[PDB]
């Protein structure tokens, strides 16, 4: 038998699993994002829009200093205001859908903090490079 | 020495929950995933669920989804089933079996005859 | 969903003869990888099920040349030559490609005296 | 340790409700010739075989078959395919001419008196300076008298010119699969008692939907899917009588429709490369078209739907079935296409019963038309060429489209009448279990990580 | 009041400011680059061309070893021939438009030097990795 | 005279040269990959497909931890089963076409090994970052 693990390795197969376990199948969704007269026009528009969305996401990741990485550790400390929940709870009980629902309110704040942290790190790198 | 050990017989009252076990020894626990099959003379052999100890992924079948709750402990190399709301139809023999990706059920357990009676 | 039909329910056979077990799938079992994961399992009275053949063609581990399986897609057949007393038990066919997996109806091998 | 930090994850399995442009897929076998079909699309890519369906454990999703997209898209795609299949065909502008018609008393039955007219008219030939005197048989529903002599004209001549359907193109529906593009997923509700709206505890993700046949019909869903467990009553707002009730059967009801007339086709050269397919003399007797359903099977199915409706309208309620109140022929009759011929069947015998709180067949007469106004549009009419021989088709009634009448106070009686006309309800009966979501691969979660300086 | 700083943070808001100050609003333009029958065809062509231009720029940056960075320090020394101007002058008096006008002549030379430097650094990395 | 080296620096100019020598002209092909009613539709479809192919290749490279690099050294050891050939033979006798023909069978195995190695390295980085 193939086994039920292949299901876990399928597209969105870990959507119901704990986010800690779902963190091991990021590449599946990441690759699915680029999978590949009026009807042709509509199909082409959809493809172009998908490409634009992927490029915007990649540009954001690069702007945070996370270019080329699927998991990127940052310098922004976690605020208890966003979520006072424990680490074990988050990474062994909840799923990414539940977590997204919980933290959807603070997402823009976190994005701005990441941008500011990357800018500060870039200028600190440039200033230490003003010193060496 | 790959072997799977499970409890022999558990007698409980209807409407209660039973916790079985399947001890994995003699082989790396992570690599294989443990499946369970019931042995009954009326419904035949049926697959209940299968767990991967690494990620904890739990796959079930609609024929026993819900009440069936499967948990594992990596440190002790154990897989358990917690079956709730038992009726006379649940009295059967449960075999815990191991499997590998694109593999086969090479080794099985001794079975666990469960009786639901007050 | 994948109904595993096994016939006959009982398969009488004399010692040293050949017994054939037929097992038909409702739909195709071939997986996307190209392999068909259909397995035959035997349960002796008072013993747990034992794997016999995996992939429906490959022998489990030095199992007798008597135990030979063949077929394709919808139809799968297991043949046992030179039936011996140790072959008594229930034969079950099982497909392992589509979730939930299912077991065969079951064929009861009966030796003849 | 207590100091937690933001970690960024790309590829997270999270999604949201979204609308997109799904791409159709057709079975590979459809590519074996038979390119002459209204629904045969070159855009539709071959169906990926051994389709994979991943079950999402512990996932609960909110579905809404009534606000669902991917039904409007299906309607638009079907309409566009219909128009595309009609572009190359002959435009019947010359057919808008005076006709000298007379009754066909040629071994007709009492029920077919005046239904067929023998019309003679002058027609253009392949030469611009020559005209031909030709005759054709026209159904009374297609000609209107203009006022001794008796002169008629085609019903459409004061609205638009009809486009003759290409005789080789087939109207037989073929399954069509809708597939999600990159960055999107289709979620299927696997609950067998799902009423079309609300949470669906059992969910799965599929690359493409099941093959849905674009069957066009009214008052009766034909050749569709069947409920797995029980008859399903689905409505946007059951209390609101202005909302149609979609009924899905668990077992099909066979309906046998035939056109017993042995029709003869006649080709008339309208111009250079233009041919008009007229109806010649009918070989043999002239008899009414009709459809048959089993009396006992229909009674059993009506009892079952009544049982399921009482769950919404109380146990001690009188449930009545009545025929359509009125409207155009399309909505007041069970419309459908049977082997290229368009039927309009009087279902007054199917919906004639009152239910108390506690080998025969039903023959319902049908009428044929050749000028077709599809999709409730005006100004785009299609002329259906006649078909030689005897027409016969067998279908399954897999559901109903019902309408409840507004009662004063609680009159302990509810009367339901057949409805339809809007094909979006026909597609909605097959796409109720599907929804489209957009992936949101970017996720931020606390981890005990920290980056370097 | 919002304040005049939001104007500085707008698209091209720093076009008139000193390049030293304009260096702190690069992300605005970088993000604007990806902002998002005959008419549809023309719109789609424009979108595809914009995507292609952005991808070409990103490929160039990567070819210089500057992938994912908005400010990238390099190993290519500055030639006095290109501009003998001081550092304070450049980064506190001029603007990016004026500077582009001044150095437009040597841009291809600088690009080639950057490519050669990145190739040399890559092969030196590979050779030190031939030694470790 | 311009010299025959400019030919070596042309598109596919090193296709016949030894892969060791052809490794010094990767940027030419890399840049060529992005070079730039029914006829317009077909041209637009071709351009979109080219963009999608390039993005898929870049996503693969990033998934292997090789984002932004044309030559990327990895942690996956070379199996003698794939090719028992020597290093001098490969990098001084054969060409990339011949080598591709030889190793076309094991390409997917190598890709999977690279993905697994990058995942292991990412989680080891995250775990050492669970320790610092
Ligand atoms: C719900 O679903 C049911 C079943 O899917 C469906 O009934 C079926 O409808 C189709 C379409 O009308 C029927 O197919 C037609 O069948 C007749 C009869 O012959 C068939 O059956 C015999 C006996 O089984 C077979 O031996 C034979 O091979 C056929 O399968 C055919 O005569 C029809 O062929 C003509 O039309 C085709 C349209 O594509 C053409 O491709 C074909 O070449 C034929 O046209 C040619 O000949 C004509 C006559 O000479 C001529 O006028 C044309 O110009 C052209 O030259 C067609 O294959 C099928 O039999 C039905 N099955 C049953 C069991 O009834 C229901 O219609 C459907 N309900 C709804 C509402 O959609
Ligand atoms: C719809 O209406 C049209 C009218 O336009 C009908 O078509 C006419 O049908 C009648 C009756 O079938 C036809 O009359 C018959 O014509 C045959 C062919 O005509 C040739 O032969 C006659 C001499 O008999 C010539 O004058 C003529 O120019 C042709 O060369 C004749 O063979 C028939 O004669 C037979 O019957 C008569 C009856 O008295 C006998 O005396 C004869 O001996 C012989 O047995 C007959 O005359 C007429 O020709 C048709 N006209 C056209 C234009 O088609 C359709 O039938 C009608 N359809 C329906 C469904 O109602
Ligand atoms: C959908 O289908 C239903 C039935 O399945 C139709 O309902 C029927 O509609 C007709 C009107 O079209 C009703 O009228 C019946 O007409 C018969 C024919 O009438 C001719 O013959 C009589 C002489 O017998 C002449 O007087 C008359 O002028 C016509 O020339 C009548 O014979 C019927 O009368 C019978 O019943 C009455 C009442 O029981 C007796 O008194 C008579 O003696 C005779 O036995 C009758 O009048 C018919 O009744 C309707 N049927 C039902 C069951 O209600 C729908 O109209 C149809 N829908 C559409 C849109 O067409
Ligand atoms: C098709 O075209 C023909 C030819 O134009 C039409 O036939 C013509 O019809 C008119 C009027 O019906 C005829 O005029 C009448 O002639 C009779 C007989 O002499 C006379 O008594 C009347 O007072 C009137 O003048 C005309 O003669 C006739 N011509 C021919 C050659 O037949 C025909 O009506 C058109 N329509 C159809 C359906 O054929
Ligand atoms: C299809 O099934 C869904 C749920 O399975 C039905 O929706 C649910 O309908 C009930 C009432 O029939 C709603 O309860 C009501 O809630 C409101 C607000 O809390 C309260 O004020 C009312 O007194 C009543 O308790 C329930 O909220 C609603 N759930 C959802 C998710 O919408 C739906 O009516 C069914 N439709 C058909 C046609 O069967
Ligand atoms: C499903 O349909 C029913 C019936 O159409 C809806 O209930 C109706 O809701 C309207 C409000 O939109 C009620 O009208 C109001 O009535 C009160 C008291 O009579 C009056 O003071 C207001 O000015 C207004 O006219 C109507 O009475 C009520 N009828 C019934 C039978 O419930 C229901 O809201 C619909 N459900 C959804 C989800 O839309
Ligand atoms: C729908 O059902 C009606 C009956 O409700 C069918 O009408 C019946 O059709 C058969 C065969 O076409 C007729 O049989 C004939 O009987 C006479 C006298 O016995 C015999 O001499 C003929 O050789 C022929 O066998 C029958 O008379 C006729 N009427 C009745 C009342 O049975 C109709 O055919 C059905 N149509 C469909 C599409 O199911
Ligand atoms: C609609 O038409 C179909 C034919 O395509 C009818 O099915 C056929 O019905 C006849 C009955 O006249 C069946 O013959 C009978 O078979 C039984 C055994 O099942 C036998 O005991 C009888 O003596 C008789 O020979 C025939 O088998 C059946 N065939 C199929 C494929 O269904 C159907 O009955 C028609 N339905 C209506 C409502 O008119
Ligand atoms: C729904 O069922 C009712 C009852 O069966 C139908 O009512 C009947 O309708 C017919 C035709 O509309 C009436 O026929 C009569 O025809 C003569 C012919 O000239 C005409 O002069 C009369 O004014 C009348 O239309 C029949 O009398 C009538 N019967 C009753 C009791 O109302 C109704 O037509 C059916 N509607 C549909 C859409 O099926
Ligand atoms: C809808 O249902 C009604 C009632 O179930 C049907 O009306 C009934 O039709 C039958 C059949 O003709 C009538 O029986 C006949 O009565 C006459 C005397 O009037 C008798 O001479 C005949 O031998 C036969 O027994 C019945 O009286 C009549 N009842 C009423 C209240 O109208 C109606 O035909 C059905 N319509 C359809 C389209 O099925
Ligand atoms: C209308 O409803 C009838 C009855 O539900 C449908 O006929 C049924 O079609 C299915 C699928 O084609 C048949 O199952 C098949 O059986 C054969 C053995 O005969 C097996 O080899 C296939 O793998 C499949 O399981 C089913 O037997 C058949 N029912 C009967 C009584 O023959 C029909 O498909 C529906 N659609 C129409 C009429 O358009
Ligand atoms: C030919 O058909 C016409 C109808 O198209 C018959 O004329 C009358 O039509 C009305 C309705 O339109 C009926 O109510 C009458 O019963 C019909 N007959 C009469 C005499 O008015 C006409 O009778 C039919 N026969 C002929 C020879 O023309
Ligand atoms: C409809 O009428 C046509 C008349 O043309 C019939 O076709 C004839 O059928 C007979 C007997 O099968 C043959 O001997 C003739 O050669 C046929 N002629 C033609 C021109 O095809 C046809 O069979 C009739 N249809 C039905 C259902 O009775
Ligand atoms: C956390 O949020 C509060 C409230 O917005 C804010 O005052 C505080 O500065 C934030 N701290 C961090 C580290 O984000
Ligand atoms: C600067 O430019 C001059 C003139 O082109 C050239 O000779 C010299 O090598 C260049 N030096 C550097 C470091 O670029
Ligand atoms: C540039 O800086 C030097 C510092 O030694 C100074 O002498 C010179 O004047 C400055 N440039 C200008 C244009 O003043
Ligand atoms: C090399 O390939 C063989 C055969 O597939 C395999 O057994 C071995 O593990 C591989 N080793 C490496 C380092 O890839
Ligand atoms: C590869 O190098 C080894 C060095 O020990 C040498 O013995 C061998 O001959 C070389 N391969 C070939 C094909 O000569």
């Amino acid at each position: 038998a193939v086994g039920i693990g292949a299901v876990f390795l399928g597209f969105l197969g870990a959507a119901g699993s704990t986010m800690g376990a779902a963190s091991m199948t990021l590449t599946v969704q990441a690759r699915n994002l680029l999978s590949g007269t009026v009807w042709g026009i509509k199909q082409l528009q959809a493809r172009v829009l998908a490409v634009e969305r992927y490029l915007r996401d990649q540009q954001l990741l690069g702007i945070w200093g996370c270019s080329g990485k699927l998991i990127c550790c940052t310098n922004v400390p976690w605020n208890s205001s966003w979520s006072n929940r424990n680490l074990s709870e988050i990474w062994d009980n909840m799923t990414w859908l539940q977590w997204d629902k919980e933290i959807s309110n603070y997402t823009q704040i976190i994005y701005g903090l990441l941008e500011e942290s990357q800018n500060q790190q870039e200028k600190n790198e440039q200033d230490l490079l003003a010193l060496d | 020495q790959a072997q799977l050990q499970q409890s022999g017989t558990e007698l409980v009252r209807p409407g209660a929950s039973v916790t079985l076990s399947c001890k994995a020894s003699g082989y790396k626990f992570n690599d294989y995933e443990i499946h369970w099959v019931k042995q009954t003379p009326v419904h035949g052999l049926e697959w209940i669920g299968a767990i991967v100890p690494e990620t904890g992924f739990t796959a079930y079948s609609q024929k026993f989804r819900g009440k069936a709750l499967l948990t594992a402990d990596k440190s002790s190399s154990t897989v358990y089933m917690d079956l709730r709301s038992l009726t006379s139809a649940d009295s059967a023999v449960f075999y815990c079996s191991r499997l590998q990706l694109f593999g086969y059920f090479d080794v099985w357990g001794t079975g666990t005859t469960v009786i639901v009676s007050s | 969903d994948v109904l595993m039909t096994q016939n006959p329910l009982s398969l009488p056979v004399s010692l040293g003869d050949q017994a054939s077990i037929s097992c038909r799938s409702s739909q195709s079992v071939v997986y996307s990888d190209g392999n068909a994961y259909l397995e035959w399992y035997l349960q002796k009275p008072g013993q747990s099920p034992k794997l016999l053949i995996y992939k429906a063609s490959n022998r489990f581990s030095g199992v007798p040349d008597r135990f030979s399986a063949s077929g394709s897609g919808t139809d799968f057949t297991l043949r046992i030559s030179r039936v011996e007393t140790e072959d008594l038990g229930l034969y079950y066919c099982f497909q392992g490609t589509h979730i939930p997996y299912t077991f065969g109806g079951g064929t009861k091998l009966e030796m003849k005296r | 340790a207590e100091n937690l930090w933001v970690t960024v994850y790309y590829g997270v399995p999270v999604w949201k409700d979204a609308e997109t442009t799904l791409f159709c897929a057709s079975d590979a076998k459809a590519y074996e010739t038979e390119k002459h079909n209204v629904w045969a699309t070159h855009a539709c890519v071959p169906t990926d075989p051994n389709p994979q369906e991943i079950h999402l454990e512990n996932v609960t999703e909110e579905f809404n078959m009534w606000k669902n997209n991917m039904v409007e898209q299906m309607h638009t795609d079907i309409i566009s395919l219909w128009d595309q299949s009609l572009k190359p065909c002959v435009k019947l502008t010359p057919l808008c001419v005076t006709l000298q018609c007379t009754n066909v008393t040629n071994n007709i039955t009492d029920d077919m008196r005046g239904e067929l007219k023998n019309c003679s008219f002058n027609m253009t030939t392949e030469l611009r300076d020559k005209k031909q005197k030709v005759y054709s048989l026209f159904y009374r529903l297609d000609v209107v008298q203009i006022n001794s002599n008796k002169e008629y004209r085609l019903i459409n001549c004061n609205t638009s010119a009809c486009t003759q359907a290409c005789p080789k193109v087939s109207f037989e529906p073929i399954p069509i699969h809708y597939c999600a593009p990159a960055g999107f997923a289709i979620l299927k509700c696997k609950d067998k008692k799902f009423n079309g709206t609300g949470p669906c505890p059992s969910v799965s993700t599929v690359q493409c939907t099941h093959g849905i046949k674009p069957v066009v019909s009214t008052q009766l869903l034909l050749n569709g899917s069947l409920a797995e467990e029980e008859v399903m009553i689905r409505s946007e707002n059951i209390t609101n009588n202005a909302k149609n009730i979609l009924v899905q059967f668990n077992t099909p009801v066979q309906i046998n429709c035939t056109r017993p007339n042995n029709n003869t086709r006649k080709s008339i050269r309208i111009g250079p490369g233009q041919a008009f397919y007229a109806t010649g003399d009918i070989i043999g007797d002239i008899r009414q078209a009709h459809c048959n359903v089993s009396k006992a099977t229909w009674n059993e199915t009506l009892g079952k739907v009544v049982k399921q409706l009482r769950k919404h309208f109380g146990n001690n309620t009188i449930i009545r079935f009545a025929n359509s109140s009125g409207g155009d022929l399309e909505v007041t009759t069970h419309s459908f296409n049977c082997g290229g011929e368009f039927f309009y069947c009087n279902t007054s015998g199917l919906f004639n019963s009152t239910w108390i709180s506690n080998n025969d067949s039903i023959t319902l007469p049908c009428r044929i038309k050749q000028i077709i106004n599809m999709w409730q549009r005006i100004g785009q009419c299609m002329y259906a060429p006649p078909i030689q021989g005897v027409i016969r088709c067998v279908s399954n009634i897999t559901g109903l489209i019902l309408t409840r009448d507004g009662g004063s106070t609680n009159s302990t009686t509810e009367t339901f009448r057949p409805g339809g006309g809007d094909m979006r309800d026909n597609w909605r009966s097959e796409l109720y279990k599907y929804k489209v979501v957009k992936i949101e691969p970017l996720g931020v979660a606390p981890t005990r990580c920290k980056r370097r300086v």
